[PDB]
């Protein structure tokens, strides 16, 4: 039981990880001007345009956009302050 | 009652990790944020007056 | 706009129902998720009703 987990430990090859801890401080800067550029005109359209269709399709759109940048832009901007 | 420097030893644990949960945690975080904007845009297009 | 008149007594009455409830034994988390749960759509009917009933007051 030991014995197997023992030899099929030494058998393998060490760990490659996505992207490395000394990148990620230029993504989080490079995700939080954009997600604050494509939110800021997203909540910027819900004005008067008086046509009530075409303001939830884009309002839809540009709020998809700005939360699947500002997800990632969280998970690397909290990964450079020492809380992984 | 175990010692210093005569158990020291190893412990082993063998797991799985797929591709599909390893890009959950942002999605999370996505999902809220996007279920917190419709909230805002429910709340700011609809008549509160009570005048005509 | 007989039945927003209906939808505007039911909260007034509605309110003053959870008041005499949390006079008589309840806490005070009750009274209050009760009040939002009946507070938004009489807010939504009442101000409505007043809306359109309008003119003559
Ligand atoms: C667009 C970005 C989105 C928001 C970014 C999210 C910020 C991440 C911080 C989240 C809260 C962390 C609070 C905290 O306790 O952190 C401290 C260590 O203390 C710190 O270093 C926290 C400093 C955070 C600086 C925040 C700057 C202002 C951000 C406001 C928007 C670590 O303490 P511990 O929790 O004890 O760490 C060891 C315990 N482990 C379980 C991890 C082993
Ligand atoms: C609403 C406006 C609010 C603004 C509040 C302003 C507060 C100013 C004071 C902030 C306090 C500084 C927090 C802090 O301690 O950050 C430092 C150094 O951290 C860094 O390395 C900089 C990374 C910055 C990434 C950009 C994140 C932008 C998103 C934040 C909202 C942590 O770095 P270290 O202490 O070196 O931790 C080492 C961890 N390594 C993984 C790097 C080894
Ligand atoms: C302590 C604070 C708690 C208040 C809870 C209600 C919160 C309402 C927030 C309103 C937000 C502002 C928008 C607004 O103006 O609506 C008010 C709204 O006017 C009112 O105040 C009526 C609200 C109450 C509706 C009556 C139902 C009873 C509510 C349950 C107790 C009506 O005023 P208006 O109709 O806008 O005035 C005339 C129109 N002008 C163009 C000239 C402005
Ligand atoms: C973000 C937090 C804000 C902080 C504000 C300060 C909060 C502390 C102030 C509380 C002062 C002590 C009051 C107190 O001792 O009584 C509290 C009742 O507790 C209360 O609810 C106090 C209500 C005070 C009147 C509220 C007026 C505002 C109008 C709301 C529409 C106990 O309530 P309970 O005993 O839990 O309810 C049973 C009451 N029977 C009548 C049913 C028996």
């Amino acid at each position: 039981t030991y014995e197997q987990l023992y030899k099929e430990f030494h058998s393998s090859k060490s760990f490659q990880p996505f992207i490395h801890l000394d990148t990620q401080p230029k993504f989080a800067i490079c995700g939080l001007i954009v997600t604050l550029a494509v939110l800021s005109s997203a909540l910027f359209a819900v004005g008067s345009k008086s046509s009530y269709i075409k303001k939830l399709f884009f309002y839809t759109i540009l709020s998809v956009i700005g939360s699947l940048f500002a997800g990632l832009t969280t998970v690397f901007a909290s990964n450079s302050f020492g809380v992984y | 009652n175990l010692i210093s420097q005569v158990a020291n030893g190893q412990v082993l644990i063998k797991y799985d990790y797929p591709k599909s949960s390893f890009f959950k945690k942002p999605l999370s975080i996505a999902c809220y944020i996007f279920t917190a904007l419709m909230g805002v845009f429910v709340l700011k297009t609809l008549n509160m007056n009570v005048t005509n | 706009t007989a039945v927003y008149f209906l939808g505007f007594i039911a909260t007034i009455v509605g309110f003053e129902v959870i008041f005499a409830r949390y006079y008589l034994g309840t806490s005070i988390f009750e009274t209050l998720f009760s009040s939002l749960y009946l507070g938004a759509p009489g807010l939504l009917t009442s101000t409505k009703f007043l809306r359109s009933f309008g003119q003559t007051i």
